[PDB]
């Protein structure tokens, strides 16, 4: 219920994971 | 006075500094033989320190809140001894040096192997040339007027 | 001063007049016995020759082996003929090996 | 002798002798007129 | 290729370029068939690239979200909060 | 692939050709000088961009110029 | 017009003990080079990748992973020894491609069968300003 | 095979000729300097005896006497 | 009738990509040949950055000076 308790892990842990996985996937293979 | 400073001879902090300085040296003189080499050397520098403070007082220097003799370079004629007459002396000496060097460079520029006379100085030519620096100001003025100081063609 | 210079050459062997202060190749052009050249600055094998007698000043030399100076080879473009030396022309490749 | 005179005028030796003379001159000058922050004669 | 001294042949470039596999077994499944039939039946739904990736990301995300939004005070001092009165600054406070 | 150009100030000394590590340059007939020779660059797809050829050019300014450009694995000198 | 020599496999290669400077995956998937020379006698020569090898009396064929390494070995063979060499480029296809000396004579020797590639008939000081080739795909030097 | 003292008499005559000449050992240096880079090279290769020549005998003679000079400095 | 400045002359350089640009040099030889784009050969008293003191020039790049 404490809003930081949710948004600081998601933005600090989940979001970089998703974004970096996606950006690696996009940058590192041929179209 | 100028910039709120006060004549060191009449300042109190300037004196306090002098007495404090002189005080510590006197302590160094103690714990040794009264007329020993080290003690004699300490005495000498004590007298030297007293002479320096009196010389500063006599020359009419300006002292601030720390008692340190500040130097005025605005051009006030009460203070030309601080910057402007030493400045004229410096400009004279530096023009001497530069003019002698330039004279030498020009004189050796006409040989086939001019670099030989640069890594190995022709000292006879140099000693013939050194004393033209004495009149370097007149020579340089007349060279500028002649138009031969600055190379044309460049 | 102006010592006579002898040059063996496929055209033959001729004699020309040139002052010790000048390169053999430069005055050769003034007379007119044609020799090879390219850079004219002492850094290539084009104007190479070797000597039969005497020796030329090695002061005007560069881009040469620490031996080409004393094993015989020389560059006509960058060389002062200190004596009545006899030199070879068209000598690049037996220098090029 | 001639060659010794030459070598004694090579750049490093010429400059060390010049600067040693200059250092001696300045040292003596400040040994006679010490602690000088200005030109007090005129 | 490998005829005493030669090691180069256009017909077999892979042997020439050392395209070997120095440690592969080329042996049959050491696992008993019964055991194989138990695993590949239960671990099957996790072998689709996009499916596995999406499920992994979102499941782990909500895992972390739940486990941190509902952590107790004895796990993280950041949620236990302060337990003492605060001091004053050099002049403020 | 780097781009190597030869300019007409070339004296055809051929020192640069004898300098290149990858056999990019060549000597070809010409008529604009006393050697009847000039440098060509028919194989710049192998040029590593080392520019040894420029340090061997005795002309002023240079007659052989290497403009580094898009990189290949040949251009980057990579053995892996 | 100088039919290039065709690569002859079964040609022996120098006596080497092996090295960690040899071929790699790039030779497996993209390309590698092969150099050949003929060796008046059996001698010791420094390998362009590692230590020293022994060239055999008779045909020598060495496979290197870099063209630059091949040319280095060729220069060393050609002037320290007096040996004539040729090298080729091999693709994972099984294609070979004669590389050097391209037209039978070394490139330092002018040959009357070569065309000019990348020659500009002007001095290097007469290239246009970049502003002149702005917004067109050309480079001021490529002109 | 056997070991003995083996010497050479007066290989180089002491003289002030080469002091007057800066970089006598290097042929290029000996001639003289065109730029400021020549002065730096003169110092950078002063004690690289194995490049002033190729004779091992000369290199080792130079090394021996340089060691003597160093010992004198230490003393 | 020969071409370009005479041998031994004093010519100013006008090729702005040259090291001695706007400087002066001494002519050494101008080939009478046509078909050469840079006949003049000029020697200078100062090396360039490549330690080279002679260079070829075209007739328009040199300009005889006093
Ligand atoms: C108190 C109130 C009165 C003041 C009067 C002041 C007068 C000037 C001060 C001293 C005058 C006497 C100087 C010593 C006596 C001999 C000086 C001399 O003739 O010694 C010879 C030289 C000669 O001077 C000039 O020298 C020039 C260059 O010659 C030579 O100059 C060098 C001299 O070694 C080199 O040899 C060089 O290679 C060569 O070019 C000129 O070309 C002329 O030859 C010549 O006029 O005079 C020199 O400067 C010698 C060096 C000292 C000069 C001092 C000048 C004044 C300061
Ligand atoms: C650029 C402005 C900005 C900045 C620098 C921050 C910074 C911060 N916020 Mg925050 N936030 C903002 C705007 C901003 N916020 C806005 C406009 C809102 C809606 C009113 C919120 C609502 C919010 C909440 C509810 C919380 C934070 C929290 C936090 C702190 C923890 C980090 C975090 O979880 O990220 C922020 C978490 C969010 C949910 C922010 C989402 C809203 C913004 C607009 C997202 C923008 C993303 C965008 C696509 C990328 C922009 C490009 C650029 C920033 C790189 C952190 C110091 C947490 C906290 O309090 O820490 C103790 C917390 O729980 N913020
Ligand atoms: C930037 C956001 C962020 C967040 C929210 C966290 C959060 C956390 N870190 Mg941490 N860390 C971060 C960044 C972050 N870290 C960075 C950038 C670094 C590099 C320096 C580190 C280096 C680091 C170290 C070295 C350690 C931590 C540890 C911890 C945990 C200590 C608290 C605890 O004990 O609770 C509870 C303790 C737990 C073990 C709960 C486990 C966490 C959940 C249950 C895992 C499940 C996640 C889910 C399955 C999917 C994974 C992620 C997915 C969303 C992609 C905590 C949950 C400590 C730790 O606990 O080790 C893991 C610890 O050793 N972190
Ligand atoms: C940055 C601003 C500024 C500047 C540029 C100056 C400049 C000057 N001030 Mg001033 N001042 C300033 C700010 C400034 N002041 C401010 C803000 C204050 C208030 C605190 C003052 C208060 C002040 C006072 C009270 C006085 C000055 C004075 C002077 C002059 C003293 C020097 C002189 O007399 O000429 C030059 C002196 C010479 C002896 C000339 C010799 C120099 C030679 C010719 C040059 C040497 C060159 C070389 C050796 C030989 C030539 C070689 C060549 C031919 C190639 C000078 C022109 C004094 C004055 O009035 O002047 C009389 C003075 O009384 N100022
Ligand atoms: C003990 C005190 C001291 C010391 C150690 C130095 C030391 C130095 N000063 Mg300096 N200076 C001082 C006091 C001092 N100065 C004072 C009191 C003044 C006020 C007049 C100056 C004003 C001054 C100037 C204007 C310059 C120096 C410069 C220099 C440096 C080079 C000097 C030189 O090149 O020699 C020999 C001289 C030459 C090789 C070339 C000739 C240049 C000099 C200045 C003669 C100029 C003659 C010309 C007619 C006058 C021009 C007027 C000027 C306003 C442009 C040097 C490290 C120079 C510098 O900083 O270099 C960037 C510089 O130009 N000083
Ligand atoms: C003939 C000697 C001589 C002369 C007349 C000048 C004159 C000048 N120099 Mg220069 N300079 C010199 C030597 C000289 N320099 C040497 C040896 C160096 C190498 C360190 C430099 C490096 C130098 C720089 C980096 C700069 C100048 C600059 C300048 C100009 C401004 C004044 C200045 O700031 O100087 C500064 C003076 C120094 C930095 C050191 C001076 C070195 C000594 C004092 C002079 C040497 C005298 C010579 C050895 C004596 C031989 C005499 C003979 C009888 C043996 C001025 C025209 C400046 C300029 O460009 O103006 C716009 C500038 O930026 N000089
Ligand atoms: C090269 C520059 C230089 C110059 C211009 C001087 C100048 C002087 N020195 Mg000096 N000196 C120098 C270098 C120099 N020295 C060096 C390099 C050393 C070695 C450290 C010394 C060591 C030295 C000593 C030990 C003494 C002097 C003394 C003197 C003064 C002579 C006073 C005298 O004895 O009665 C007058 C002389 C005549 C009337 C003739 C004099 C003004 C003497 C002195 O001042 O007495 C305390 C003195 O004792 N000097
Ligand atoms: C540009 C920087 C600079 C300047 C302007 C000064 C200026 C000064 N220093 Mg200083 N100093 C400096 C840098 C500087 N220093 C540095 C970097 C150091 C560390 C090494 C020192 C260390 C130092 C010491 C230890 C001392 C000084 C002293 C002095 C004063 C001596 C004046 C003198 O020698 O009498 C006058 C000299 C002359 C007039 C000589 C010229 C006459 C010629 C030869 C004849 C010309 C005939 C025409 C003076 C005001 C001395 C002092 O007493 O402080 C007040 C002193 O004790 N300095
Ligand atoms: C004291 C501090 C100030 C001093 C001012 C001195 C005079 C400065 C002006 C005159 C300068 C001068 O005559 O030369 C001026 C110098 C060139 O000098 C000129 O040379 C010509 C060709 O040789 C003629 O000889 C002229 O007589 C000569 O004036 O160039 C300049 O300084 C540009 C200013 C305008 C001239
Ligand atoms: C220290 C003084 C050195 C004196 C000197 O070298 O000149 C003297 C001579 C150089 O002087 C030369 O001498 C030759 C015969 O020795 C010839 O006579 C030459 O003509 C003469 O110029 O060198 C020496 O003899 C000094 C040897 C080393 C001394 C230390
Ligand atoms: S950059 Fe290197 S490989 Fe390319 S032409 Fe110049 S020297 Fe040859």
């Amino acid at each position: 219920i404490n809003l930081p308790s949710l948004f600081v892990p998601l933005v600090g842990l989940l979001f970089p994971a998703v974004a970096m996985a996606s950006l690696f996937l996009h940058v590192e293979k041929r179209l | 006075d100028i910039a709120g400073l006060t004549p060191c001879k009449d300042s109190k902090q300037f004196a306090k500094r002098e007495k404090q300085s002189i005080k510590k040296l006197e302590s160094s003189l103690k714990l040794y033989a009264p007329d020993s080499a080290p003690a004699l050397a300490i005495n000498a520098t004590i007298e030297k320190t007293k002479r320096r403070f009196d010389n500063y007082g006599k020359q009419g220097l300006l002292c601030g809140a720390d008692g340190l003799p500040h130097l005025i370079v605005s051009g006030d004629q009460r203070h030309w001894g601080e910057f402007i007459t030493p400045g004229i002396l410096f400009l004279y000496i530096a023009g001497w040096i530069g003019w002698v060097g330039r004279s030498y460079l020009i004189a050796i520029r006409d040989d086939k192997k001019p670099t030989q006379k640069e890594i190995i100085i022709d000292v006879p030519l140099a000693t013939g040339l050194v004393f033209r620096g004495f009149s370097w100001p007149i020579a340089a003025y007349r060279e500028l007027l002649n138009g031969e100081l600055v190379a044309k063609d460049v | 001063a102006s010592y006579k210079v002898k040059l063996v050459t496929p055209d033959g062997t001729q004699e020309f007049e040139c002052p010790s202060d000048v390169y053999i190749l430069d005055h050769a052009e003034e007379v007119g016995i044609d020799l090879p050249y390219s850079c004219r600055a002492g850094s290539c094998s084009s104007c190479a020759g070797k000597v039969v007698g005497g020796e030329v000043d090695q002061s005007d030399g560069s881009f040469l082996d620490d031996e080409q100076i004393e094993a015989g080879f020389v560059l006509t473009c960058v060389a002062y003929p200190t004596s009545d030396v006899v030199i070879e022309t068209h000598k690049e490749e037996d220098l090029t090996a | 002798m001639r060659d010794l005179k030459t070598y004694l005028s090579v750049a490093p030796v010429a400059s060390t002798l010049w600067f040693a003379a200059l250092a001696g001159l300045l040292i003596e000058i400040n040994r006679f007129f010490p602690d000088a922050l200005t030109f007090p004669f005129f | 290729y490998g005829d005493k001294s030669v090691y180069f042949d256009l017909e077999d470039l892979g042997n020439t370029t050392g395209q070997w596999d120095l440690y592969g077994s080329d042996a049959p499944s050491p696992y008993n068939s019964l055991q194989s039939k138990f695993f590949e039946t239960f671990a099957a739904p996790f072998t689709k690239r996009g499916l596995l990736l999406k499920f992994l990301i979102l499941g782990g995300g909500s895992t972390l979200a739940y486990f941190s939004a509902t952590a107790s005070g004895d796990i993280l001092p950041i949620k236990k909060g302060p337990q003492l009165p605060p001091q004053l600054g050099p002049r403020l406070g | 692939s780097h781009s190597v150009k030869i300019y007409d100030t070339c004296i055809g000394c051929t020192q640069c050709v004898r300098a290149c590590p990858t056999d990019v340059l060549e000597m070809i007939p010409w008529g604009g000088c006393k050697a009847k020779q000039i440098a060509s660059a028919p194989r710049t797809e192998d040029c590593v961009g080392c520019k040894r050829c420029e340090s061997a050019c005795p002309t002023d300014f240079l007659s052989v110029r290497v403009y580094l450009w898009h990189e290949t694995t040949r251009s980057m000198g990579l053995a892996y | 017009g100088f039919t290039p020599p065709e690569l002859d496999p079964n040609t022996p290669s120098p006596i080497f003990g092996g090295s960690t400077g040899g071929l790699l995956r790039k030779a497996q998937v993209e390309e590698f080079y092969v150099i050949t020379w003929e060796s008046p006698k059996e001698q010791i020569f420094e390998m362009p990748t590692g230590g020293a090898a022994i060239m055999r009396e008779g045909p020598n064929l060495l496979k290197l992973a870099r063209k630059e390494q091949c040319l280095a070995l060729g220069t060393r063979l050609r002037s320290k020894y007096k040996i004539k060499y040729q090298f080729y480029r091999v693709f994972p296809s099984g294609e070979v491609q004669y590389l050097h000396p391209k037209d039978g004579v070394y490139p330092e020797k002018v040959n009357p069968g070569r065309q000019g590639v990348g020659v500009n008939f002007r001095s290097i000081g007469k290239n246009v300003s970049p502003i002149e080739v702005k917004f067109t795909g050309k480079q001021p030097y490529d002109l | 095979p056997e070991v003995k003292i083996l010497v050479d008499r007066d290989p180089i005559k002491t003289s002030f000729e080469q002091w007057a000449k800066p970089g006598h050992f290097s042929r290029t240096i000996a001639k003289g300097p065109d730029t400021t880079t020549w002065i730096w090279n003169l110092h950078a290769d002063a004690h690289d005896f194995d490049s002033h020549t190729s004779d091992l005998e000369e290199i080792s003679r130079k090394v021996f006497s340089a060691h003597f000079g160093q010992l004198s400095i230490i003393f | 009738p020969p071409i370009g400045p005479k041998r031994g002359a004093k010519v100013k350089i006008l090729r702005q990509e040259s090291y001695w640009y706007k400087g002066t040099g001494s002519v050494v030889a101008v080939d009478q040949d046509p078909n050469t784009r840079y006949p003049v050969v000029v020697r200078f008293n100062k090396v360039n950055y490549a330690n080279v003191s002679t260079n070829n020039y075209a007739l328009d790049e040199v300009e005889e000076v006093k």
